[PDB]
């Protein structure tokens, strides 16, 4: 005689997946959607290769810290990486005004070309090479910041500065520019004779005048003077206007922007791996098809979706016994 | 089983079926052995894949994370910018999980439904000329070569037969 | 057919049939025709309509967003409020389209409920006086007239009658 | 009832049943009454148990609102601040009452399901020496004594009886 | 002999709907809950008409761009409409401060009465009817902000002003002022006599003092120096102490805020329609009882809830074949 | 004969739960997972007590408002309730920069220690026993902030100031100080000489030179004069140099930091009810296992879930009729 059955499958497979009435339940076929393995390398974003400040912040890149000249000239970057707490930031002590700001902009740059905006040639009827710290030390002998310049009297005289500039390039100029706040009246005569002084500067949209700060302070790098960075960005067509009798870092470089997209600043220990991907986290790269990912929030590239989980698997099959 | 075939009233299930989820396995004078049903099967495939892919896509504008940094001065804001970045993350984070639990539950009584409506495509033809076993076979009341079984499979089963 | 009944033994839907979402097709002696089953049609019209408002009320303080704006100055706390701004209207879009892709499927399966749960009130009561075709219909052993069906539709339906 | 089994076929609830959520109620010659089974009613147990521990973990991390003040000439970033914490709690106190309401149903549903696979393990065993009465309930073609039940409810139930 | 069937309803509608398992899958009836029509009008909101600056910033506006007559005296308003980049902001060129807060404020108020406080009959030791540009050109006619006054020497002198001002209405005041930055010192003496100046400005809350920045600046509208505006908010029962000796642009008429409320600073390029409504976006109105739109996130009035969807269809009858 | 039956559990409970398709549905067994009660007691958390200012504002408190004795020397703290509307503020007119941000800190320390850092006593050449107003009344007499010092001119003269000050304990100092805002400059000389003066102020991280705005301005508490106060955190090695020739509201007593942690500023007009929990909001304390609440949003300790309805209750049992 004959019987026929009906019946489902079952088979080898080990993989347990949850339900919302019960954990643990084994099953048939399962697909597994997050992604938890990076090659902890840094590595391009599709061939182009990130800058890697290494014991610079942005403020020792941008300004020209002397222990900063691995980036003197930086190629078009993907993405930024700095350190937590980077040891060459302002050798001489101060501020950077609207710091992070600038690090926001940053993160929508991908390439900046340096040009020289005011030989250091220029000056005429102030000393332009003795404007040096041992707090900003290039091996050893007393340096300074490349990109801006100390300039100090001459002569016995720093007749008061009016310099124009005039941006004609088809890109916004990033221009800095500082005052340096002396330690005592004593200190700012040495430095730039008149006892009392300004610097006043302009452009469409700009305006501002800077009084030196004289004052005792606590010791930093040895130093209990300060010195005072400001940032503008320059439009194509404008000028930008410097008038000062004393107490002035003049630009020397300026940056072009010559490729703004999108990128990150990336705060990170790691070092160049010398790989390539098309998505990277701070704690390595990742190469994978995945829908989702829980690495890490901070990501760049395209990229599997951030999930604080650590599983997700979503069942095919049926339950096996 | 919600819906009472997969491990229901049926026991276990078939080791030996390599070529579908669900089907059949005859004990007839010809010979022996498992087929499995394309209807049914393939529109299981169809099922799931479909639930992958509009799970995929329900999540694929989610939320980026920007860096942004702020000064010493600036806790309050910092601290704003933090707990939205996580609080984002964290319902993100809960939305794929629950999700994930629902479809999989959804989903096990899904195949289990598609077995016991096989049972049924099988049940609503044999209605005499079978009796229920108790676990998921039909023992007959006459003799069922290999070519009767492929005009059940298809099921377009003759019934113009006798009974006793 | 995730209960087997719609589109599952069944095999189409009744376009004759204008009254209510189920009902029947009778085939005897005073006439023929449809009738719709008010005990279950009117329950499925305050299902949905339950469904309706609930999903309309879940979601009826929502996420507002007012318009700020930023200086040149400010980029951080701009964005920051894009991406938040954006977010949640992110989050919410999703919630509309999850919940609603899940509602559909859990309706459609209401309804095929509905029908397996009617077939199953009449079946309940023809026992031995008619039997299962396989397509959703009862053959019967005896005559049934207009008024023998007004009884069955209303569930009150006379078993005391013979069989052969 | 979404699977037709309570509220459906069988009536109302057995307020004598004070053991377990579902079982039997006996009317045999050396007593009567009620019997709950272990099995199903214990795997319910650890169904509902589960789904509280999981809404409960699923939500254990959510969004904290931490004390932010702004002054008078920050009344953008103030609203800011206001409508995203706002906004993360609204959608939070949505996920708890639309999380809530599904679960509910799919439980009640889950009850349901447990009482009509019930009704077909004990159907599945009595075939010919019993008859479905239709509200739940199966006439005796036999005699059956106590002792027979407790081999019914662990269902190990001896077939090889007659029938007439 | 009789059988009797049991089935479900099948029509002649062709509409799909969407579930998690499968796509475009015809039903019988279907419910649509997403609006995806606006009538591409800009109407009132409720029978009260948006205020519509045309070619007009809030800056112009609220200073009394010469260009900005049409809103010399604008009522009640229920919403207000700029442009993205709008062509008659500061004529002559400078800053507003705190300008977004004061866009912020706006979003919050439905009715403004200009009333003068300052009448400029009042200035009696200086010249108050010279001071004008050829920035603000008013018919050709050098002219200048209306709301705010230009005061300059008289008879070769500056004397020092001392103005106060006492708001005794039941509303708050919208107060506004600026400082005249010039270009040099040559102009600082043409206009004001004393080449030292200031303005310093006191209510119960408001402690300032503002010294004008003499400097060379690009070009702007013609000009190299600027104009910069000031606001503050005028408690009913307290005074404004103004006093200067030179570069002061004071104010002539004020804004009582007499409605507070619900109100949007909506940017549009749109114009008036001509219509009612009890829902407006950016890009027209809405009528509908729709619980859901997928217009534009921006919005104001009784609204459907915004939502980035272009389709949502809920399904309320059964399968069809 | 025998029948057998099958049948589920029906009983005497009277509670409904709510589907997605149906409202107020009765059940057998239902839980509740939302808590709706509180003590409308402010309570220790864990046994240790918070800090409730009474009519004190943090300003007050810190600065040392001769109303605000209560709170001279403050034991550590879980978290500090502040009334919405403080009476004891500012006694003498003035502000208090970065005060949200210091707050914001507040929300982050359980214990200052109050230590004294310049003695009243330590200030030979100018006098500070007569820095005191009639708008700081401490019992009728004419009083001051205690914190803070308000040194004036002795012998007719105020020789500049230099005091310097290094902060040698484990601990981050919290230290407060002031300018006075002068009336008129006849006010200017009459308390310290010198017409024309300054502050300067120095660490580490701070470069500030203040100078006093002389100005007309409303009254308030009586006085057209003001006080501007301005704090900083020192580090532990860090000094802080003054020098001022004038209107300089010197420190005397400053804040150690000894116990950071996670604490809240708490609004309510409750005050010390005398209890415990382990979890607390504003308008009274929570002792409760459920998962959920939804008295209010800002909680503090270990807290459900906070949320916004009314009813959540979770089904257990099944139907019942
Ligand atoms: C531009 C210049 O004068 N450079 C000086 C420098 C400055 O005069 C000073 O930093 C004021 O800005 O002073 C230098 O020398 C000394 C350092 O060798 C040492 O670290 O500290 C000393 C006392 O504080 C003193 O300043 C310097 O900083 O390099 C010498 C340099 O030529
Ligand atoms: C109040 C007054 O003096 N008005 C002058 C105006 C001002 O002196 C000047 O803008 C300083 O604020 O100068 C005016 O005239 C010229 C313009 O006709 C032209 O656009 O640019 C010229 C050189 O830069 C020059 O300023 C003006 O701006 O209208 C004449 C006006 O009476
Ligand atoms: C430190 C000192 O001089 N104290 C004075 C005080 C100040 O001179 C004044 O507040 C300037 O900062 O002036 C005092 O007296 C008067 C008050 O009694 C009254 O409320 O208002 C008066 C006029 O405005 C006047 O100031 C004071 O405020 O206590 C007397 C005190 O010794
Ligand atoms: C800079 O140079 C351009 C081109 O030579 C000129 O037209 C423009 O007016 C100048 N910009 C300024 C602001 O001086
Ligand atoms: C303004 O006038 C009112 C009413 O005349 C007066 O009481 C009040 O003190 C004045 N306000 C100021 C700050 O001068
Ligand atoms: C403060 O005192 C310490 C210990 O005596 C000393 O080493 C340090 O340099 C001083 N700090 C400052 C900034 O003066």
């Amino acid at each position: 005689q004959d019987q026929i059955c009906i019946g489902y499958h079952a088979n080898n497979s080990t993989e347990q997946v949850d339900t919302i009435m019960e954990k643990n339940v084994t099953v048939t076929h399962a697909q597994d959607i997050l992604e938890k393995t990076h090659n902890g390398k840094l590595c391009d974003l599709d061939g182009v290769k990130p800058l890697i400040l290494r014991d610079c912040s942005v403020a020792g890149w941008l300004l020209g810290n002397p222990m900063c000249d691995e980036f003197i000239n930086v190629p078009e970057w993907s993405y930024i990486v700095e350190k937590a707490n980077p040891t060459n930031d302002l050798c001489y002590p101060g501020s950077f005004n609207d710091y992070e700001e600038l690090k926001y902009l940053l993160s929508r740059i991908n390439h900046f070309e340096k040009i020289q905006i005011i030989p250091k040639s220029s000056w005429s009827d102030h000393e332009a090479s003795s404007g040096v710290s041992s707090a900003c030390p290039y091996l050893g002998s007393p340096s300074f910041f490349r990109n801006v310049v100390w300039l100090i009297k001459k002569n016995s005289a720093y007749p008061t500065i009016k310099k124009s500039y005039n941006n004609t390039n088809q890109e916004d100029l990033l221009v800095l520019w500082g005052i340096h706040h002396p330690n005592d009246a004593a200190e700012q005569t040495r430095l730039y004779q008149n006892p009392t002084t300004y610097i006043s500067i302009g452009t469409s949209t700009l305006n501002q005048r800077l009084v030196p700060k004289i004052a005792t302070r606590s010791k930093v790098n040895g130093l209990s003077s300060r010195m005072e960075f400001f940032w503008t960005i320059l439009k194509p067509n404008d000028a930008i206007n410097f008038e000062s009798n004393g107490n002035f870092i003049a630009p020397e470089y300026a940056y072009k922007i010559v490729k703004k997209g999108d990128s990150a600043i990336m705060k990170s220990e790691l070092e160049y791996g010398n790989c390539n991907t098309k998505c990277q986290t701070p704690m390595g790269a990742i190469n994978s098809s995945m829908p989702f990912h829980n690495i890490h929030p901070l990501t760049i590239g395209e990229c599997p979706k951030y999930v604080k989980s650590n599983r997700l698997v979503l069942a095919t099959g049926l339950r096996n016994s | 089983g919600l819906f009472g075939a997969i491990a229901g009233f049926i026991e276990g299930g078939w080791q030996g079926m390599v070529d579908g989820w669900y089907g059949y396995h005859h004990s007839n004078e010809q010979g022996s052995g498992y087929a499995a049903d394309k209807e049914s099967t393939q529109k299981a495939i169809d099922g799931v894949t479909n639930k992958v892919n509009s799970i995929i896509d329900k999540m694929n504008t989610q939320f980026e994370a920007v860096g942004r940094e702020f000064n010493n001065l600036e806790r309050r804001i910092e601290n704003l910018n933090k707990k939205m970045e996580d609080g984002f993350l964290d319902v993100w984070t809960y939305n794929a999980e629950l999700l994930v639990l629902m479809e999989n539950e959804r989903t096990l009584d899904f195949h289990d439904s598609n077995v016991k409506n096989l049972y049924d495509k099988v049940r609503l033809q044999l209605r005499d000329n079978a009796k229920e076993l108790g676990n998921g076979c039909f023992e007959f009341y006459h003799k069922c070569d290999n070519e009767c079984m492929e005009s059940i499979r298809n099921g377009t089963y003759n019934y113009p037969q006798y009974s006793e």
